[PDB]
């Protein structure tokens, strides 16, 4: 009966405490993906934060620790290293308004909110994404901003038909992504203007997913 | 890789002391540290352990109750403070680092080891011979005996060889009995049944003709026998 | 046909190796039957002791998303994988301290997907930009890479006699090649959609492909033709891990369902079902004497089955 | 034809069937779990 | 507190039961 | 405490008129059998006349009939009259207590007959649920989650609450339902009997609705910083939880229980004369739910801070999701609607009859809730069940 292995079992019990230990701190700190588009605008978010495969941004905020796996570029397919993500507080997509004039140069023929939309709907109508609270970043406020004025914006949707107005074209494409997400009722898809421009878009962030873990918490006491 | 020691001088009997095992060279805090101290002319006697990051406290029961120690982790040391010393408790005392787990190698490193002069249900095994002479070339073989069977039901015997060069601290040779340790060639060997034991020393070279010693580990506190001194 | 079937074989949940705090990603065998590394994803794989559910070993290590793990038949060099394509070997058997990184092998643009050890030098990853290539451990480089599939590679196993191995494609394609002239030998077709793992057979005459669409396919090293199918129309998930026996008789694959299932060598009888876990099983593990065989489900536990 | 390769499947399988602690059921000492 | 009451006061009447039923036991004996 | 205070008054008036049997003088007339028939003793001179004897003062309402007296007519053989079976006949029915008070007693002894079966039908229905309720958090093992580990060691204190409920009625039917027919078993039945069993039992029910009402104030300071409330502190963590709930009555109840042993051991402990004795063990009950009644009311001012979110969302369900969490929640908040100002001192009449129907009602039943609404309608444990019922399709 516990030979002198009772000095393993002595370790084999500290290392345990410290599983629980720092299992028990990195629960706490959040946890969140933010997903871009090629040239969609994550390298300016990254550069409004703190601080070759993927990349890690442990930033912190106003007592609270945060973690930020950027995607970056993986050439292999998003349906193959999708599982490891499961269980990320909040999501964030990225989309530049001024990404809509130009048509992405891969085959010329589907424009690139056409193309971004065809990329948020696979991760929003998938398995492992279900209820991840989506905060995607619509990017690149000001050159939208002049871009605007001389276009009529009907090459990338012709179902349109209204004014060219920053406060109605612009808030009009806001509801034209967040109504993708097929369950409304457990994802809750909040939106943003940010550019190089706008300062402290992070403060927002910070009460983003401060509603996200109280939504999460509520919703696991039953309560919601 | 390295450990340190002080605290000596010449105390009367009745007096105190703080000993210091001073660590460095290793990750100090996931180790099990001993104590085992040497007679000024006999063989090693066990003093006290302890665990890994101060778990299970132990001691000898010769010294059960006179003798307080701790370790200090962000310093990295022991506090072998000694309270009521007698005059038996003459010895160059040895601190040694020792690591628990599967396939492990505990007691591999010892300390340098400083002199202390003070003035004027055991498991206890013994020695085979306590002098051999041989002349280099020859594979010697040495044997150990013990009173219990030391072959514990999940299946390794515990026995550990070592090897002291006269002056210098017990390095270790043959752990659990039948493997070879980090430092040692492959000309020894190690057997034995649960309760006898032995070590072939083939082809015996320069500098290991110094005292061997055994220690069972099966159950504490912890012997050492005489020591087989080695001649030429 | 004419073998005897081997009947109903159940095993139980033997042990319980709690400890982890995330999913699981790989659990490979050591080269001992005795000790299993354990992909965590979390911060920290850890080591194991089978028999006696002992941890002896938390290591921090920095690529925080593991995808798969591989133990030396040295015993004394564990090499996590990852996604950020840092196969970082660990070193174990370590004078004077606790666990080190010994070589951080950049040089893969894909992610890691299943890197195990030819030898205790060479180390033969598989990425996913269709490179499985070979390593030289203390250069810190490559030696040799493997391109000739089209999509990307997502698992690997190695032959016994360590003279080539199986390319685990997208492309619902396996490849055979070599580790001493760099050269294709044959490609083998047959499945569907995409292939998960492939474990070999014990003689290194065959290599079980388990693809996504619920199917096995045993091939062949010498005769250009797959030899037997598995299939059941009540089950429909995909395989994610695929294990033989020690004899190559019995296999052990892994489900989407929550559950192993035991097939047959030839007669593909569902025979075993080895059903106790909360989310999907991820990798097994047969031991060097099949003692033990032993799943690790991302419920962040590990069950051993015998 | 068809039975270079199921010659040694089934050749194999067999020879080691003697050996399996999956296939035959390992004894309650012989399990050391 | 609501049983620490209730019995409190179940008690306090059984009690006054069986007071009333010792003098029904030394009529009627 | 009315019929040992009476039982030893009998003894004294036992030998009180038993030492005037020493003081009498022999017959000077005809003489009757001067006894004591076991209620009045006489000095026996009748001239062929009846009994002008006081009735007894060992009564318990003995100021209330004092001056009257009681009859027993001798006859002139010197002999009293007799009844059917042959038991001495008295005249005491002009000294009984007043038909009034039998007729308020009967009515109420209908009402502690319907509060009796009121949570004994509760308790019961709440035991027999929570046993498969707290089954099901050892079996399919979510039990070290935190939030599941503060449910089953809630489980665990309802189920400790509702069976030392339902000894202490069984312990009051052995106690107050047995024949008196011999006068020497009421002669050890105040003392010595089965009667330690309804000591400890008397403190083991006071413990178990004090180690209830604390262990709701953990499920409502568990909540406090789950969903991260004010002045929230580090490393509290549920082995506080375990000495701040089940250990804090250990400091209410063996106090209680020390200052009634020394005091008074009447005739099952639970007799409460003297309320500063019994305000030990209603203070912290009447705490853990004025603390509890906090979380509570911040608690709902967080929900109220979720109505901007529902646009996408229906809004008949700002009323549906405020009022399907504000009863999903009364685990701890079911009290306080009476008992915080009447509080037992003065709250008689018919208010003492809804103050104890209306706590005890819900405390009966909500054992029942809780373990139906935090494991039953939770989509975890349905999940769960649902997947080893169709584990369960193969066997």
């Amino acid at each position: 009966l516990s030979a002198e292995d009772k000095a393993a079992v002595e370790r084999s019990k500290m290392i345990d405490r410290n599983l629980r230990e720092d299992g028990e701190k990195a629960a706490r700190e959040v946890k969140l993906l933010l997903l871009g588009a090629g040239e969609s605008g994550k390298n300016t978010i990254v550069k409004q934060m703190k601080i070759t495969g993927i990349v890690e941004t442990h930033f912190t905020f106003k007592d609270l620790h945060f973690k930020m796996f950027d995607v970056g570029a993986q050439r292999s397919e998003r349906k193959k290293w999708i599982h490891c993500f499961e269980g990320v507080t909040a999501i964030i997509f990225c989309v530049a308004l001024s990404d809509y004039d130009l048509v992405l140069a891969e085959d010329e023929e589907m424009n690139r909110m056409h193309a971004s939309m065809k990329l948020f709907d696979s991760i929003c109508n998938n398995k492992w994404f279900t209820d991840t609270s989506i905060i995607l970043f619509l990017n690149k406020k000001d050159l939208f901003e002049e871009k605007i004025k001389k276009s009529p914006l009907t090459i990338c949707y012709p179902e349109y038909a209204g004014s060219n107005t920053y406060e109605e074209a612009a808030a009009y494409i806001q509801c034209q992504f967040e109504d993708l997400n097929k369950r409304k009722d457990t994802k809750e898809i909040y939106t943003h203007f940010t550019c190089s421009t706008d300062t402290k878009n992070v403060q927002f962030v910070f009460d983003a997913v401060t509603d996200v873990i109280i939504k999460n918490n509520l919703k696991d006491c039953g309560l919601f | 890789v390295q450990l340190v020691e002080s605290g000596g001088g010449l105390v009367q009997p009745g007096g105190s002391r703080k000993l210091s095992c001073s660590a460095s060279g290793f990750a100090f805090s996931s180790f099990g540290m001993h104590w085992v101290r040497q007679a000024p002319e006999k063989g090693l006697e066990w003093v006290a352990y302890i665990s890994s990051g101060s778990g299970t406290i132990y001691y000898a029961d010769t010294v059960k109750g006179r003798f307080t120690i701790s370790r200090d982790d962000p310093k990295n040391t022991l506090f072998l403070q000694m309270t009521s010393l007698r005059s038996e408790d003459t010895a160059m005392y040895y601190c040694v680092r020792s690591i628990y787990y599967y396939g492990s190698s505990p007691f591999d490193f010892w300390g340098q080891g400083t002199t202390l002069t003070v003035s004027s249900s055991d498991i206890v095994m013994t020695q085979a011979t306590s002098s051999v002479p041989v002349t280099p070339g020859e594979s010697v073989s040495i044997s150990c005996r013990s009173s219990k069977s030391l072959l514990h039901s999940n299946g390794n015997t515990y026995l550990y060889w070592f090897l002291q060069r006269p002056g210098q601290s017990p390095q270790l040779l043959i752990y659990r009995m039948s493997n070879l340790a980090s430092g040692v060639p492959d000309r020894f060997s190690g057997s034995g049944s649960g309760t006898a034991f032995t070590l072939t020393i083939s082809r015996l070279e320069a500098e290991d003709v110094g005292v061997y010693y055994c220690m069972q580990h099966l159950e504490y506190p912890l012997t050492f026998g005489a020591g087989t001194k080695l001649e030429l | 046909n004419n073998i005897d079937p081997v009947g109903r074989i159940q095993m139980r949940t033997r042990r319980t190796l709690r400890g982890h705090l995330a999913k699981i990603y790989a659990m490979h065998w050591g080269t001992d039957s005795r000790l299993l590394v354990s992909a965590s994803q979390d911060g920290k794989l850890i080591i194991w002791d089978s028999y006696t559910t002992n941890k002896v070993h938390a290591i921090p290590l920095r690529s925080s998303w593991v995808m798969t793990c591989a133990y030396a038949p040295s015993g004394n060099y564990v090499a996590c994988g990852g996604l950020d394509n840092i196969c970082s070997i660990y070193n174990l058997k370590t004078r004077e301290g606790n666990v080190r990184v010994s070589r951080e092998l950049a040089g893969h643009t894909g992610y890691l997907s299943c890197c195990r050890f030819l030898d205790d030098n060479q180390i033969v990853t598989s990425s996913g930009d269709t490179t499985c290539a070979l390593w030289d451990i203390e250069t810190g480089q490559q030696t040799t890479t493997f391109t000739g599939h089209t999509g990307d590679v997502m698992s690997l196993s190695l032959a016994p006699d360590t003279r080539l191995f199986v390319s685990g494609a997208c492309d619902a394609s396996a490849k055979l090649w070599d580790v001493r002239e760099g050269m294709c030998r044959q490609t083998f077709t047959g499945h569907e959609s995409d292939i998960n793992a492939i474990c070999f057979f014990p003689n290194g005459n065959a290599f079980a492909t388990g693809s996504d669409d619920a199917t096995c396919r045993l091939f062949d090293l010498r005769a250009d033709q797959e030899l037997m199918t598995y299939s059941h129309d009540n089950i429909i998930c995909g395989i994610t891990s695929v294990s033989f026996s020690k004899s190559g008789r019995l296999l052990l694959a892994g489900y989407d369902d929550f559950n192993c299932n035991v097939w047959d060598a030839l007669k593909a009888d569902r025979a075993g079902v080895l059903a106790g876990h909360d989310n999907r099983v991820s990798c097994l593990g047969v031991t060097d004497d099949g003692m033990a065989v032993a799943t690790g489900s991302w419920d962040s536990f590990l069950k051993i089955w015998n | 034809k068809v039975s270079k390769a199921a010659a040694d499947l089934m050749a194999y399988c067999e020879a080691h069937a003697k050996e399996d602690p999956l296939l035959t059921p390992v004894p309650a000492s012989e399990n050391p779990f | 507190h609501s049983q620490g009451t209730f019995t409190s006061d179940y008690s306090k009447y059984l009690d006054s039961r069986r007071a009333q039923d010792f003098v029904q036991w030394l009529m009627n004996t | 405490q009315v019929m040992d205070f009476l039982f030893e008054k009998w003894k004294l008036y036992g030998d009180q008129c038993h030492h005037n049997l020493s003081l009498l003088p022999p017959p000077t007339e005809l003489v009757c059998n001067r006894t004591f028939d076991k209620y009045s003793c006489w000095p026996d001179t009748p001239a062929n006349t009846t009994a002008n004897i006081s009735c007894p003062w060992y009564l318990p309402w003995h100021h209330k009939v004092q001056h009257r007296f009681v009859f027993k007519r001798c006859g002139p053989d010197g002999q009293w009259v007799r009844g059917p079976r042959g038991q001495p006949w008295r005249d005491a029915s002009q000294c009984q207590m007043d038909g009034r008070e039998i007729e308020v007693q009967k009515e109420v002894a209908k009402m502690y007959s319907s509060f009796q079966v009121m949570y004994t039908v509760g308790y019961s229905l709440s035991l027999g649920a929570l046993l498969l309720a707290l089954a099901i958090l050892g079996g399919l093992s979510k039990l070290h989650c935190t939030r599941n580990a503060i449910h089953a060691n809630l489980f665990a204190s309802f189920v400790l609450k509702a069976s030392s409920v339902l000894v202490i009625d069984g312990l009051l039917r052995w106690r107050y339902s047995q024949k008196i027919g011999d006068d020497l078993s009421v002669s050890t039945w105040l003392s010595d009997g089965a009667v330690a069993g309804c000591r400890v039992a008397a403190v083991f029910m006071q413990y178990g609705i004090v180690a209830n009402y604390c262990w709701l104030l953990v499920e409502g300071l568990y909540l406090h910083n789950l969903l991260g409330l004010a002045t929230l502190p580090e490393r509290s963590f549920f082995s506080l939880y375990l000495g701040i709930g089940w250990g804090a009555p250990m400091l209410f109840v063996v106090p209680w229980a020390v200052v009634k042993c020394l005091f008074e051991n009447v005739q099952c402990w639970t007799s409460n004369d003297n309320m500063g004795f019994w305000w030990i063990l209603r203070f912290p009950v009447f705490l853990a739910i004025l603390i509890n009644f906090f979380i509570f009311v911040r608690i709902v001012q967080l929900l109220v801070a979720k109505l901007r979110a529902r646009q996408m969302h229906h809004t008949d369900y700002k009323f549906r999701l405020a009022k399907s969490t504000l009863t999903l929640i009364p685990l701890l908040g079911v009290h306080e609607v009476v008992f915080m100002f009447v509080t037992d001192e003065h709250a008689q009449g018919t208010l003492r009859s809804a103050k104890l129907f209306f706590d005890l009602f819900l405390s009966s039943f909500q054992g029942l809730l809780v373990a139906v609404l935090y494991c039953f309608l939770n989509k975890e444990v349905q999940s769960e069940l649902r997947r080893r019922w169709h584990r369960w399709r193969l066997g």
